[PDB]
């Protein structure tokens, strides 16, 4: 049962997976902010390839290293609207690898 | 069609090119050994000499586990129960099954689950009482929705000290989601609550079965008539030599070739040889094979021992060179749910070429949703519709008097064979493609694309197309024997 454990001028995220294989997990950061759907913020595939939401496209990094099974969210110039809460998402691709799927607890984010 | 030394040398050329990529994926997968075993944890058996198994495949190792923990004896339970039906009071063999059924599904997963299968079954039934096609694809797709939710998924979690059984209640009820909207379909004494029950727990295809029709079980079920023991046990000697060897095989390339460690590890697979990358697609599919068939035999073997006829079982993916062809036999079971169902009521390819574009999408939609859904899935399905879509329209207009007229003008039979088999190395081409896609996820199929199309342009593409020209050879030489009829 993998677990993915949030943690955290500029704030620096995190989602620190245990117990799992993470050199496969697509991980990735959603964010719902109040009153609205959870909505994709940033994903980082097991190739390294990266993609961003077009809203938060060059401010927001991610980046991940599979030997502490870590991953990072790094978000720059922040604004009023990005106060939301973000979940992790560790998820894999591929019918080799299975349906793994493990949803993070999420953490609040506020500024303003 | 062709002169005997053509088809032995295009034959020779077919192995000798699988069994050299295979080769260059067990060297690779050698050099590599320690980098993967600190990567993915190799396993570690004493089945075959010294080698360390790669356990990066989730269904394989998952289900082999089942099979030692429970799986197996329960199936073993189920053939003496059956026997022992039929031999004391077969009158009532169809109820001793559903209850040895539910028993197995309790043991398994414990009321937990026995309940949410029944809940399904149930409101399937009432659904189906109003008899309106829409509303009953309308309750299973809500079903499957439900197992897809996340609050049903942590709810589900919480019940199960260890997540294989919530895996395995998840793979029963993604089956049952087809049996019980088969059922309900066919309904919109035979049709009773009793037998739909009976129907939908009926252990040998329970967790992972062939789509067995509700025609077929009502019908050989009913049945009054039955072989001798001694056949019976012929049979199921001969078919568990089939399944040992298989499962052998099996375990054979899960030892020598570590390719879905090779498929984990993006990197790796962007960085090794081309005729590794040829090899890397050809074991993945031949393994996904092997896999479908052990598992597809325990059922098969189960349902033939108790004188059903279950869907003839997946044809070597090495002879098959289309997508139409492969969407035909390899899986024969959801083929003909497929098409007696999702597709023809629809409208099919019997109303406008529209009607036929959108039939065969919608049916690909739902194939594509039944699986999960994921964006990989979604991916494999649309290359799959565009080869299909393609792979009817050139038959078509092939098919046309004009065309045919001119073709036999021009062009000799035993030409017009190298026609067709160079056609089939694009469509096998691409058929490989859309598998690695599935299997592998996006990234796995990007780095093939770029690879051997784009980066190899000049003569890369060249040589996968000839050797792909081989194998369709063989493959449609093969096929003349069955497809004709
Ligand atoms: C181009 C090379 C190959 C050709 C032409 C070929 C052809 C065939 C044919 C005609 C059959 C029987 C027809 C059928 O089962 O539908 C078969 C069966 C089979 N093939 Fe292949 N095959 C090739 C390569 C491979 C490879 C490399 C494997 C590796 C595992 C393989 C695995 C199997 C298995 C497991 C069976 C079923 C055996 C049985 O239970 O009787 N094939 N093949
Ligand atoms: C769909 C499911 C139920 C399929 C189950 C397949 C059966 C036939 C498989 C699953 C696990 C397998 C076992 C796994 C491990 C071993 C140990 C080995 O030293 C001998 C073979 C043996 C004993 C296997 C025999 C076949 C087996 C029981
Ligand atoms: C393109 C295509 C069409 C049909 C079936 C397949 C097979 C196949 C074969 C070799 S590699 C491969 C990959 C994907 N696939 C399946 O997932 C089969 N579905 C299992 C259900 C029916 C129980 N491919
Ligand atoms: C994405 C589709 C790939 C299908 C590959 C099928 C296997 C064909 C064999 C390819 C061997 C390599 C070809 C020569 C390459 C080289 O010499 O560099």
């Amino acid at each position: 049962q993998v677990q993915l454990v949030e943690s955290g001028k500029s704030l620096r995220l995190s989602c620190t997976a245990s117990g799992a294989i993470f050199s496969t997990y697509d991980v990735s950061w959603y964010r719902q902010a109040p009153e609205k759907p959870r909505e994709l913020v940033a994903i980082i595939t097991r190739g390294g390839n990266t993609h961003y939401a077009d809203t938060v496209k060059g401010r927001f990094t991610i980046s991940r290293d599979n030997a502490k099974k870590t991953v990072n969210l790094q978000m720059n110039s922040l604004k009023p609207e990005d106060t939301a809460v973000y979940y992790c998402h560790a998820g894999v691709q591929g019918a080799m690898l299975g349906p793994r799927n493990y949803w993070g607890q999420g953490t609040q984010v506020t500024v303003s | 069609m062709l002169p005997r030394w053509e088809l032995a040398l295009y034959l020779l050329a077919s192995l000798g090119f699988h069994f050299y990529s295979f080769y260059e994926v067990y060297k690779v997968s050698r050099e590599h050994e320690e980098e993967l075993d600190q990567e993915f944890e190799l396993e570690t058996d004493t089945l075959f000499g010294g080698l360390k198994k790669d356990a990066t495949d989730f269904e394989w190792s998952f289900w082999m586990e089942w099979g030692k923990q429970w799986l197996v004896w329960l199936l073993l339970g189920h053939m003496v129960v059956s026997q022992m039906a039929t031999l004391l009071a077969r009158k009532h063999r169809p109820w001793i099954l559903m209850l040895y059924g539910m028993w197995a599904c309790w043991c398994v997963l414990g009321t937990p689950g026995v309940a949410m299968v029944l809940l399904h079954t149930t409101i399937s039934f009432c659904v189906a009482q109003f008899r309106s096609q829409l509303l009953t694809w309308l309750c299973s797709l809500l079903l499957l929705s439900t197992l897809r939710l996340q609050g049903v998924e942590e709810v589900k979690r919480r019940w199960y000290k260890t997540e294989n059984e919530y895996y395995l209640l998840q793979f029963t009820l993604t089956v049952r989601c087809l049996y019980y909207t088969n059922f309900s379909l066919e309904l919109c004494t035979s049709y009773s609550f009793p037998w739909m029950l009976a129907y939908v727990f009926y252990y040998p295809v329970l967790h992972n079965g062939p789509i067995l029709s509700f025609s077929e079980f009502i019908k050989q079920m009913q049945q009054q008539e039955h072989d001798s023991l001694k056949a019976s046990l012929c049979v199921l000697a001969l078919g568990l030599g089939r399944l040992l060897c298989w499962w052998w095989l099996a375990e054979l390339m899960a030892h020598l070739m570590y390719m879905h460690a090779i498929y984990s590890s993006i990197p790796l697979l962007e960085t090794v040889s081309c005729w590794t990358l040829g090899g890397l697609a050809l074991a993945q599919v031949l393994f996904f094979y092997v896999k479908y068939l052990v598992l597809f035999g325990v059922p098969a073997l189960l349902m033939r021992l108790d004188g059903l006829t279950p869907p003839a079982l997946p044809r070597c993916v090495s002879t098959m060179f289309s997508f139409t062809g492969m969407w035909r036999y390899f899986d024969v079971g959801l083929h003909n749910f497929l098409i007696r169902y999702v597709y023809i009521p629809v409208g099919g390819s019997q109303h406008g070429l529209l009607g036929t574009l959108f039939s065969t999408a919608m049916t690909f939609a739902f194939v594509s949703y039944w699986h999960g859904g994921y964006d990989y899935l979604w991916c494999w399905a649309a290359l799959n519709w565009l080869g299909v879509t393609v792979e009817n329209g050139v038959r078509r207009l092939v098919e046309t008097p004009c065309i045919q007229d001119s073709l036999a003008r021009y062009f000799s039979p035993q030409a017009r064979r190298r026609f067709h088999a160079a056609l089939a190395s694009c469509s096998t081409s691409m058929l490989i493609l859309s598998n690695l896609v599935f299997l592998g996820g996006n990234e796995v199929g990007k780095t093939y694309w770029n690879r051997i199309f784009i980066q190899g342009w000049p003569w890369v593409t060249l040589s996968v197309l000839g050797f792909l020209y081989c194998y369709s050879h063989v493959g449609i030489a093969w096929a003349q024997t069955y497809a004709t009829d």
